[PDB]
């Protein structure tokens, strides 16, 4: 999350946190949408390229966190899991097509003031609020720049970070990338002629491209920080998974286990 | 020493490092409360 | 493998640094013991019988 | 369970906005 | 001798109560807490 | 386990009670030898 | 004096290597806590009074 | 990180039952024991 | 002990083993003469030359050990100490005149099979047994070679070592010695023409210069391995304090705080 | 305490000598 502001409290009661048991690694933000289910970047689970084939008994998730580091006693809940449920149609080879994955919990989680799942997209709301220029919020403790090369300032955040950025018309997303564009895929940022830079970055993935519904002021993550050609470069935009469209699979999975 | 014995094979019984921390976690915090609260 | 390195089994690091590593309660242990007793006892008395 | 989802206990369920809840709305075509 | 905080994995919420701190350590905290609580007490009593 | 007449300290504020590794160690080593004894012998 | 190290008090290494370091007992600790509680709350409530 | 089996003294017999084992360690010792017994048990169950 | 032998079990049921809390190290040998008192080389506790002012809180005694190292599960008794008493007239400055120190037990010790103290020499048996050529045994897991110089083979024993040697007439002692002899001090070894090396050595101090009473076949330690120029050398003999002559003080100490 | 001291339960108290318990005797002017 680049160019942002140390987020408020409770903003995201769905903001799940995927952590690598041994060693202790904060791998990806996750998507809370039920006491026993969560949405997350498929890529976040296994990226053969970057040699990645993490499993249930390898990673865990810390629900409702604010600080990337410091524990959150009494409030902070970290449950184990049951079985990860990746999408077979998940193709990282070419371009993270359908980079996204659903998952179950060994044991549920008690939604409290700090804990609550986002609402899942409805057909109307769906195409409804997904128009270019449309500002949306999303979040992930993810880094903030281009770490492995010359970079000063600071490295990672301390408290969850917020991003409120507009939507971008396919062609723009298309010409701004060397990677196959999809109908599910979608970037969004802040054109070279508006002012507010900022955008998601390394590891912010698995997060929720949230969006609050006007009709009922209900919130909706309508995207999953999939990728980004670098971290917030004018003319370059982060891309996010397409829940609703992809939405089908997900339920079918839920409809059989949870 | 033994007085809390509850199965001679295993002798006297004590609390748990767990039960302790929490008691501290509760202990300590409430403390500071009144403190910081008075510190003002 | 010429000398001897002690065993450190079943444990995990506590979310809070200040607590860090957490080990088997006495209870965990205890019960853990007898869970191996019974099987053993048999395995053992199951010798003699075949020995006589 | 849904039909209870997307509702911040310290917001939507106890009435209130985030420091900048206007943006999204104000980003719908044009400000509110 | 040996080091790097061994080779252990994180703790699950379940773990609590079925894996507790290191007696030694606890005390140390137990001690530490009190002290700050006293010197700081000394502080109040004295500064006032 | 306990209630009062069993122990002389007990404090619920510290939750449920369990042995002490000391207590266990003793149960291991003891328990343990008994085993071998029979082992050892049988071995012959 | 600017980061933070954990405190591991009351520990002694057991004559037997394999057993090595020995940490305080639950009781041992539980006991100490309440040892501070009594004087603690005293001086605490000791404040307020003078505060009101 | 830090190492040299820190900075502790030898325990006096008086210590025992006031300064006990380090949980994790125990189990390992238990697990160690039993196994030898097993294999050795099978070692005998098998010889016959 | 130099030129000795892996002693058998129990002959030394008074053979105390003085140890240092931190770092755990074996500093000397001590002498068991009661469930609460132990005799030993005063220098072992305090030696400014080699800067030494140890105290009870600093060290404890390992009673009934065989192996100088590996614990002796269910057998070896280790007890912290109480009040350390050393004879004021103990002169380290000049030559360890009255080099001998006594101690009390923070908590008593139970004598069993391996646990048991040496009897205390009486006037009779006293000078009675003390005589040239008369051999005497002592005991200590101490050294066996000239520590810091040319020396290989074996250095530190694995189990208490055996040592028996003749009592030597003062002259021999005095002539070989370049140190102010005392009536309290006294040597003992194997002259050059008899053929049996061996001698007290580095660390073997505080030990017991044992000697059995022909009278009632009881055992009497009469000298505390105080010191010696080098370890086992032709013309050189270890010196050992004179229990009885200095026994008086002894009572004085126990009589008061015993 | 004493009056029971100077005696090895593994020798004295149960009758028997040590590997070389004789030598001392043997050093008393001459052998036994
Ligand atoms: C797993 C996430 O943490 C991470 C997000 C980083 C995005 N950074 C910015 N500034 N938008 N996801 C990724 O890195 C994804 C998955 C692995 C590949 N990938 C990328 O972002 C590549 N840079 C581009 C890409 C490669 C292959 C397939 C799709 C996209
Ligand atoms: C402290 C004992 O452990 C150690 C044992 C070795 C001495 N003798 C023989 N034969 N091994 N004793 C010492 O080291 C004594 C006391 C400390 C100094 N010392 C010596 O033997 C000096 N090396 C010589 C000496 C000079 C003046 C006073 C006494 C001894």
């Amino acid at each position: 999350i680049v160019e942002g502001s140390d987020a408020e409290i409770g903003m995201s009661p769905w903001q799940v946190m995927l952590f690598r048991k041994s060693p202790q690694e904060l791998l990806c933000g996750a998507s809370l949408i039920s006491d026993r289910w969560v949405l997350t970047a498929a890529h976040c689970l296994l990226y053969p390229p970057w040699d990645k084939n993490f499993t249930e008994n390898d990673l865990l998730v810390r629900i409702g966190k604010h600080s990337r580091t410091r524990y959150e006693r009494n409030i902070e809940k970290i449950s184990m899991l049951e079985k990860i449920y990746i999408h077979p149609r998940y193709n990282w080879r070419e371009n993270l097509d359908r980079d996204i994955a659903l998952m179950k919990l060994k044991k549920p989680v008690a939604f409290s003031d700090y804990i609550h799942p986002v609402c899942l997209p409805d057909r109307e709301t769906a195409a409804s609020l997904l128009q270019a220029g449309y500002k949306g919020r999303v979040t992930g403790w993810g880094n903030l720049k281009e770490t492995w090369t010359a970079n000063v300032g600071k490295g990672q955040p301390s408290v969850l970070q917020v991003v409120n950025l507009p939507i971008v018309e396919r062609p723009v997303c298309k010409d701004s990338t060397r990677i196959r564009i999809t109908d599910n895929m979608f970037c969004a940022g802040y054109k070279p002629d508006e002012g507010k830079r900022g955008d998601a970055c390394e590891g912010d993935s698995g997060g929720p491209f949230v969006m609050k519904s006007p009709f009922n002021n209900r919130w909706y993550q309508m995207g999953i920080v999939s990728w980004g050609e670098g971290c917030d470069r004018d003319g370059k935009y982060g891309f996010y998974t397409h829940v609703f469209r992809l939405k089908k699979w997900i339920q079918k999975v839920i409809d059989q286990f949870g | 020493d033994n007085c809390c014995i509850l199965d001679e094979r295993f002798g006297s019984y004590c609390p748990t490092t767990c039960g302790i921390a929490d008691f501290l976690s509760t202990y300590q915090t409430k403390v500071d409360k009144d403190l910081q609260s008075l510190e003002d | 493998k010429v000398e001897r390195k002690a065993p450190d089994a079943g444990g995990c690091l506590h979310a809070d640094p200040d607590l860090g590593v957490l080990c088997p309660t006495g209870c965990q242990l205890q019960e853990a013991l007898l869970q191996q007793e019974r099987p053993i006892r048999n395995s053992v008395d199951e010798l003699n019988n075949n020995v006589e | 369970g849904e039909a209870d989802c997307g509702l911040r206990p310290l917001f939507e369920k106890k009435s209130l906005e985030d420091k900048t809840e206007r943006e999204l709305l104000e980003s719908y075509i044009d400000g509110r | 001798s040996a080091c790097k905080d061994s080779d252990w994995p994180f703790c699950s919420d379940e773990d609590w109560n079925y894996k507790c701190p290191s007696g030694c350590r606890m005390k140390g905290l137990i001690d530490e807490v009190n002290q700050d609580f006293t010197n700081r007490i000394n502080k109040l009593k004295n500064s006032l």
